[PDB]
RNA sequence: AAUCCGGUUAAUAUUCCGGAACCAGAAGGUGGAACACGGCAACGUAAAUGAAGUUGGAGACGUCGGCGGGAGCCCUGGGAAGAGUUCUCUUUUCUUUUUAACAAACCACACCCUGAAAUCGGUUUAUCCGGAGCUAGGGUAUGGUGUUUGGAAGAGUUCAGCGCCUCAUGCUGAAUCCGGUGCGCUCUCGACGGCCUUGAAAAUCCAACGGAAGUUUCACAUCUGGUCGUACUCAUAACCGCAGCAGGUCUCCAAGGUGAGCCUCUAGUUGAUAGAACAAUGUAGAUAAGGGAAGUCGGCAAAAUGGGAAUCGAUUCCCACUGUCCCUAUCUACUAUCUA
């Protein structure tokens, strides 16, 4: 007969949508008769109208296919030359009054690697 | 709802009029949580030991409606 | 460590393949890092009576990848359409009918 | 809309009763040369205003 | 001033149901509270009188930029369940893997105490702070934060099995886990740096000064919260255009890949009278041998990818290109043709 509302009630119940709503095409006639909703989960748990899976988007090919700021760089090489600049002064290795001198350099970019200001270091 | 860890005081809210019903609960890691449903807060008790979990069982007020795993 | 087992009750009431037929399958199969019958200690299959196949890893050992193993040995026999895996506790795998 | 006035929608109201059909009995009284209905709106056509 | 989650209908949901909270007003009873104390201090507490009068704050507010945090989306590993692949290699491929309002405790920009600095130190991504007190140590406060729990697994979800003439539609087992990553997208926050045009009103609430009179601003419990709107469309069909009109309209949420475009995932349509045959003509396109503006008032339009030099964007010149032309030919779709 003529199932629109059925299939309107089955997407409501399955929570998917009307497109994944699968309604068994030999059993119209007890499907026609199942109205309301209760019917419809009565149908849902016989496995007479069924949800439909997802499809995919085929991450495989996406992954085979995949197999810069100029200021970006800075603002993480600033962090690392400061933050290890300030464990040197708790582990002893330069005082205050060369630290201040230290990090004063260190704005003026003269090293350009983490290595870089270590030489500086041994050479003190 | 307040997580209540004194024994005695979730003795005396349970005793206190206010309160209407008790839910018992059995967690995966054995720990029971007694659920006492008042006003205007849900005071819930965790205790540990299964054996202080049923000697509190009794120990509440007949008149209060105990209620299995929800 | 972790143990999985396989029932073959049905298998073997069935007569659809013997448990020796599938202790043999399993150590021809076997793709422990790659190479068949490489188990060695960390992983030990010992099949307990003729209903049953039971690894006991001491490294990881996916059950999806034992359930991959045996849907493997059903395409070869063609019977598939009469029987699928399924998981009926954790480390436990099992065929049923439909 | 969904935010009418109470005087809206008792206006609303009444103007959907309008456009009802005639009982059946009122036609099958004698004298009487009501016959159908000359008063029949529909929303798509003209605009109750 | 104050509400979230799950479920329910043929049609209503932040409104109904079950659960869990919040706000405002109103009186009392029980218990604790006594014109209160502890901290040098940045303060704190269950309480910690405040009649009148006086006073301030919140509410109460522009724009740009960077930074860091959070939430959701996206990417991703291990594990678990289901589905696809298979002689071969693939511990594979695809789908799913959730935690609301509301509470509790804990848990760093501003300030203070010790300290008295230069040898100038600290220190922003973006040089500011400091003799108006530096570094350091210890505290103070706003504590979305997460650090656990309640809510709350009893929910939802994905599986497998059973219950049986049957409105039997219930029953039983599990799992719903452990992480990573960011110049990614959206929303939002805080310390800052700019642009200065320094950026509404009220109710209500709060606070302070104030000084008449010899157990609440505490906790729990109780009652109440009136009125109107709530369906549906928001459009290539529900509005406006006379109309089921190729038009016009305010606005929120917005996945992935290849790399602005194309293909898709979720979701939604398959809508517009159709069938047969490719006549002339027309429309829309492309290709064309040799020549290369010889066409036209003229490089109109295409091809060279449009460009080289001169004169005053225009003009000229030389080179270059081409169906404008010699000279038209061919191919496709639609229409025209016939038919209901």
């Amino acid at each position: 007969a003529n199932l629109r509302t059925q299939k309107r009630l089955a997407a409501s119940v399955l929570k998917c949508g009307k497109r994944k709503v699968w309604m068994d095409p030999n059993e119209i006639s007890e499907i026609s008769n199942a109205n309301s909703r209760q019917n419809v989960r009565k149908l849902i748990k016989d496995g007479l109208v069924i949800r439909k899976p997802n499809l995919m988007h085929s991450r495989f090919r996406i992954r085979k296919t995949h197999a810069m700021p100029s200021a970006v760089v800075w603002m993480r090489r600033q962090r690392v030359l400061r933050r290890l600049l300030r464990k040197y002064r708790e582990s002893g290795k330069i005082d205050k009054h060369l630290y201040h001198t230290l990090y004063l350099e260190a704005k003026g970019n003269t090293f350009k690697h983490k290595r870089a200001l270590i030489e500086h270091i041994q050479r003190a | 709802p307040r997580q209540i860890s004194d024994i005695k005081q979730f003795l005396e809210i349970a005793r206190r009029k206010d309160a209407t019903s008790a839910r018992i609960k059995k967690n995966t890691n054995k720990d029971v949580k007694f659920k006492l449903r008042c006003s205007k807060y849900l005071y819930t008790l965790v205790v540990a030991d299964a054996k202080k979990a049923e000697k509190l069982r009794q120990s509440l007020p007949p008149d209060l409606t105990v209620t299995e795993v929800g | 460590s972790n143990k999985y087992i396989i029932d073959a009750t049905a298998a073997v009431n069935d007569k659809i393949f013997d448990v020796a037929a599938f202790e043999k399958y399993l150590i021809d199969r076997i793709k422990v890092d790659g190479k068949t019958g490489n188990l060695g200690s960390s992983v030990v299959v010992s099949r307990e009576g003729s209903s049953k196949i039971a690894v006991i890893a001491h490294i990881d050992f996916s059950g999806r990848y034992l359930k991959y193993l045996t849907k493997k040995f059903l395409k070869k026999h063609s019977l598939r359409d009469w029987l699928r895996v399924v998981s009926t506790k954790k480390g436990v795998y099992e065929l049923r009918y439909y | 809309p969904s935010h009418k006035s109470f005087r809206t929608k008792q206006k609303l109201a009444k103007a959907a009763r309008q456009n009802r059909p005639i009982p059946q009995w009122i036609r099958l009284r004698t004298g009487n040369t009501v016959h159908y209905n000359m008063k029949r709106r529909h929303w798509r056509r003209t605009k109750l205003n």
